[PDB]
């Protein structure tokens, strides 16, 4: 003598996919924190007792969302800034002298131009001062912007700062977010220790290649995570255990110089560097590379064996994006090469020194038809940061290789937040059973 | 609290019932759009549990009884390995064939 | 399935209320916006039908007995040439000027 | 009307809830999405009001007795002294205090 | 194309390579004589039985 | 006619075809775009 009964609110949850929304600790900064939900003081996390789940690093859709967020916000926060098209004409340009060093020899030119005025009817002969990489030589000499026969550059907005601060994504009501507390967690399969929250952790939004910048870092082990390891045209993430610190700098004394170019319409120009001219460049600690090198190499010797000689070499082809460290230290796009990061081979007080290229005509997201153009920093320009992981790629070497080689890769910005967003999945509630029981209705 | 008991027995996780159903509810303009389509989505999923609930004759209840009697082709087990050794994620994987043939005598035993 | 007892007497369309009542609740920004205040608007007018319910004291239920008699002005006719020989697209016609007089009579003896 | 007994004392304005009960639900791009948000935010505090009646065991109400007895450290009026010579926003600004004690009191009866 | 800017092309007509000849349709012509009868016929149903 | 170039500072003679009803002559000959006194063309 059984009988349906039907409970409302059991725990029970499917796999889903939704909108999360944004919060941000409680003003111009080019990803609007303004307009999403503050945040609360202590978050609850509920630790869900004898709980298994199931974890896919490689298909998740909060990597989707938040790629597709940071562009929309990057595109947004373009739109109020001025547009440089009169910019787009014939530059007579003249090599850089007075203090200049043998590096930097080539790597300014002083570019004088006519514009246009505030009225529609005469011109200005001006000047400015621009790197090697954004101007084309068209047979002093003549010379042109890199853009003026693809696509149209804006000048970003000088008080919007590029400076990334923590995100939240919360799930909304009838939603949670699982997330995954095992220690030595390789991104897929049955995670045994769960729980539930509502936030993530605050999320910096950085942009970088070959190397992650200011992030999380491993609990007991370097970790080394894959799609198929046993496939090389997939890329291989590795998780820090301690960072890196690097100190980056563009030494020369800058000075900027605005043009009229309209009624309420102003374009800031390079002047003159006070002092002498010398290359950006970038510092990191050789024994800590060394150790941590060391340790990465260990973990490596478990997927590969254990006699095999194990190289690090670099980059091999491509533009200046993915064959450099491209990164933005204080409102200024750097290129550094890594030549002497990954230069080694492993058998079974001094510092490392980057040299750095800048541009001021930015290409972002890989894409094509839009470019922006940075305006000048006043002044000496400094930045220390952690380095928290690695990207790199195996080379398919055949024919009874005993050596592996590693390169540093890129290229793609979802691997960089796929590596903070590695523990969470979004699940949808379903509060509805029906059991037997011994109850009737009377 | 919220999904706190996901691991513990069925007979546990029946006294509980109130947590889980309080976080139903609230618990440029691009973004704004998006955010506000979600806050919708739950109101109209709620309406429609609350009407199924309604029409099975159990409106305004967490734990209701039928007149339905269950069916021992729809599981064999008795209520000592059900409501102490089980959990409702096993339950539902377990009974997830027969939920439309219930959820249709419900609705029809109410009716008639 | 829906609206199928449109034409049928009003004792026959009596036993499929459920058909009705399911299909009322889920059966660029300019499209996006218009779409968005459609999906409002059926909830809006469904929790006003379900307050309006409730008030009257029949919160959920799909046929509900009153305690109001039936004012023989309303309509003469029997209980034969009403529930088997019309239907209700007629009734309205009917009695739709007696409409305010019997919510407001209800509502009234419901409270008191 | 709406809110006219708002100065009466709180055994006058206990005839008159509906008043009050019905005028919660219905009475460019930009000011487009402005005023959709209020509807939604309306809609989402009544169906949190419902559902807290509904849980409380009051569900299609607006008088509901409970099980649960009056702390007299609550209150020490009479009913003589509340019912005749009070009204609700001066009640509300003294039981202010002990709210929060008597809904979790109302919900832990009510599941048990 | 033509490049009329940063970014912008314009689409012109270049040279007819061969003769020039006009465009044109086609209908039939029992068919379409058909369907006329057809329509007079339905026609006549509105305005009388012997108006041309 | 002559048409801007991807720089601000010179000018390209190209030239086209156009059909009769899309040309409106200003007093070879000096025609105009049929259009270029009430709208604009995207
Ligand atoms: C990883 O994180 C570190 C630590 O947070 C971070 O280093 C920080 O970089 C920022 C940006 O360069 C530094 O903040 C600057 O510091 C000085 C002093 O205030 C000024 O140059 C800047 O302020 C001027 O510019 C602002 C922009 O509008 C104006 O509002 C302001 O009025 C000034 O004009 C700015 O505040 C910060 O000091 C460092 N922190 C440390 C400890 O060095 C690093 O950049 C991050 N790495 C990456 C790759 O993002
Ligand atoms: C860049 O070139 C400009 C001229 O196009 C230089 O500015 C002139 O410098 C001379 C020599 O010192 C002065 O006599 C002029 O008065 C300056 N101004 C102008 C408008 O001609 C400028 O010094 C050059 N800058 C660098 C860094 O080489
Ligand atoms: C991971 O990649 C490897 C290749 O690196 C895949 O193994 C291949 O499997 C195909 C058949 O599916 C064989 O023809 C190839 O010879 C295999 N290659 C090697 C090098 O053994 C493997 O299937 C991939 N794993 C997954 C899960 O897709
Ligand atoms: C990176 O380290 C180098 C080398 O120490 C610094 O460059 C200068 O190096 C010379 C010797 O080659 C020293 O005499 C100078 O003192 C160094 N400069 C300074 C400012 O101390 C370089 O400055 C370092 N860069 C960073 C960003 O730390
Ligand atoms: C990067 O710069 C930091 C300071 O911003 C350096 O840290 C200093 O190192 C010196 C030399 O050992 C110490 O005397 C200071 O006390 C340190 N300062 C702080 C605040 O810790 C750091 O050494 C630099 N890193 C590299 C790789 O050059
Ligand atoms: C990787 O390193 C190699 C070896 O240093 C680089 O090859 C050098 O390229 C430069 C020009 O860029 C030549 O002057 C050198 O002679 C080359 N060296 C050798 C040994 O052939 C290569 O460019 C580097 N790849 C990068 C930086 O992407
Ligand atoms: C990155 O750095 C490496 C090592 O410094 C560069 O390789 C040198 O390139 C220069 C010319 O730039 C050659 O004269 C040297 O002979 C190269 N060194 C070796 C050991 O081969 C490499 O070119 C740099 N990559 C760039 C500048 O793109
Ligand atoms: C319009 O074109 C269609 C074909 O696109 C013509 O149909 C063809 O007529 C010829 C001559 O009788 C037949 O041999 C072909 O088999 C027909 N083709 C098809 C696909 O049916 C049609 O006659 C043309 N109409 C007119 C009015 O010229
Ligand atoms: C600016 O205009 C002058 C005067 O027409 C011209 O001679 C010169 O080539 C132009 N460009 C410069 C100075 O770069
Ligand atoms: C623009 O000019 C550069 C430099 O001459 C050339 O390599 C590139 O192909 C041009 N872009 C297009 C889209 O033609
Ligand atoms: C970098 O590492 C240091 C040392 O662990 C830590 O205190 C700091 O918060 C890290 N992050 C940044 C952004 O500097
Ligand atoms: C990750 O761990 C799972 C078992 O938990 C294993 O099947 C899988 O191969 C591992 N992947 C890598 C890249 O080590
Ligand atoms: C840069 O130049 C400015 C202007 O002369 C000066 O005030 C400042 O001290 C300089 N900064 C240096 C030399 O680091
Ligand atoms: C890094 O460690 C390796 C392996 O022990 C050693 O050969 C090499 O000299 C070290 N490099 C340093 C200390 O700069
Ligand atoms: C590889 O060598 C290490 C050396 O510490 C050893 O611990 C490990 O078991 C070896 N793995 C094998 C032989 O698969
Ligand atoms: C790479 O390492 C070799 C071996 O130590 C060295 O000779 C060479 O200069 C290095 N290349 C760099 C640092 O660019
Ligand atoms: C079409 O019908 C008319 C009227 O009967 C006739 O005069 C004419 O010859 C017909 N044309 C044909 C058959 O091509
Ligand atoms: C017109 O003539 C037709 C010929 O078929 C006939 O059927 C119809 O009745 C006539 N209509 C009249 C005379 O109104
Ligand atoms: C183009 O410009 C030239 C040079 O100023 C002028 O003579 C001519 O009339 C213009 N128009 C044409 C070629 O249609
Ligand atoms: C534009 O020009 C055409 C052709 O000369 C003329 O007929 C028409 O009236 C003009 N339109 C206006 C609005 O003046």
């Amino acid at each position: 003598n059984l009988w349906v009964t039907v409970y409302y609110g059991v725990p029970v949850w499917k796999d889903a996919e939704t909108t999360l929304f944004c919060a941000s600790d409680a003003k111009h900064n080019v990803w609007a924190t303004h307009a999403c939900v503050p945040t609360d003081p202590n978050p609850q996390e509920i630790h869900l007792e004898n709980v298994t789940e199931e974890f896919n690093m490689w298909k998740n859709n909060m990597v989707e969302q938040m790629h597709t967020d940071i562009i929309s916000l990057w595109d947004q926060s373009l739109k109020p800034c001025v547009k440089l098209t009169p910019l787009c004409v014939t530059l007579q340009c003249t090599n850089v002298t007075n203090n200049i060093t043998d590096d930097m020899r080539g790597e300014l030119k002083n570019c004088s131009f006519n514009m246009t005025t505030e009225l529609r009817d005469k011109k200005q002969k001006v000047y400015s001062l621009f790197y090697r990489l954004d101007v084309v030589q068209i047979n002093n000499k003549e010379y042109r912007l890199i853009n003026c026969n693809t696509s149209a550059i804006t000048q970003a907005c000088p008080k919007v700062s590029f400076e990334p601060i923590p995100i939240h994504y919360c799930a909304p009501a009838g939603f949670a977010i699982l997330k995954c507390k095992d220690k030595k967690f390789n991104g897929t399969g049955p995670c045994p220790s769960v729980s539930t929250v509502q936030c993530t952790h605050g999320i910096k939004p950085v942009v970088s290649t070959q190397l992650l910048l200011n992030g999380s870092l491993a609990e007991e082990e370097v970790m080394i995570r894959s799609e198929n390891i046993t496939n090389n045209a997939k890329n291989i993430l590795v998780q820090f255990n301690t960072p890196v610190q690097i100190n980056c700098t563009r030494p020369n004394n800058n000075t900027r110089k605005s043009i009229r170019i309209g009624p309420g319409q102003a374009f800031y120009a390079t002047g003159d560097i006070i002092g002498d001219i010398r290359q950006a460049h970038c510092n990191v600690s050789k024994a800590t590379w060394n150790e941590t090198l060391g340790k990465v190499v260990k973990q490596l010797r478990k997927h590969f064996g254990n006699n095999t000689i194990i190289r690090f070499a670099n980059s091999s082809g491509g533009d200046l994006e993915v064959t450099t460290h491209s990164f933005n230290c204080g409102g200024e796009f750097f290129y550094c090469n890594t030549s002497g990061l990954f230069n080694s081979t492993w058998i079974s007080n001094d510092s490392i020194t980057l040299p750095c290229r800048i541009k001021q005509i930015i290409n972002m997201w890989q894409r094509i038809g839009q470019a922006m153009y940075a305006p000048p920093i006043q002044g000496v320009i400094r930045c220390v940061s952690n380095i928290t992981g690695l990207i790199l790629t195996r080379d398919g070497g055949s024919t009874n290789s005993t050596t592996e080689t590693f390169r540093p890769g890129g290229g793609d910005m979802r691997d960089n937040w796929r590596s903070e967003l590695y523990k969470y999945k979004v699940v949808k509630i379903e509060p509805l059973g029906v059991a037997p029981t011994r109850c009737k209705r009377r | 609290g919220f999904l706190g008991a996901a691991g513990s027995t069925m007979g546990a996780a029946s006294m509980t019932l109130t947590v889980q159903a309080r976080n139903l509810l609230s618990g440029l303009t691009v973004w704004g759009i998006k955010q506000l389509q979600a806050r919708v989505l739950a109101v109209e999923r709620y309406l429609r549990d609350q009407q199924l609930l309604g029409i099975w004759g159990c409106s305004g209840k967490l734990i209701c009884c039928t007149n339905v009697p269950w069916n021992s082709s729809w599981s064999n087990r008795n209520l000592s390995e059900i409501w102490d050794n089980m959990t409702w994620l096993q339950w539902d994987k377990e009974i997830s064939n027969y939920t439309q043939i219930i959820y249709g005598l419900l609705e029809e035993s109410q009716n008639q």
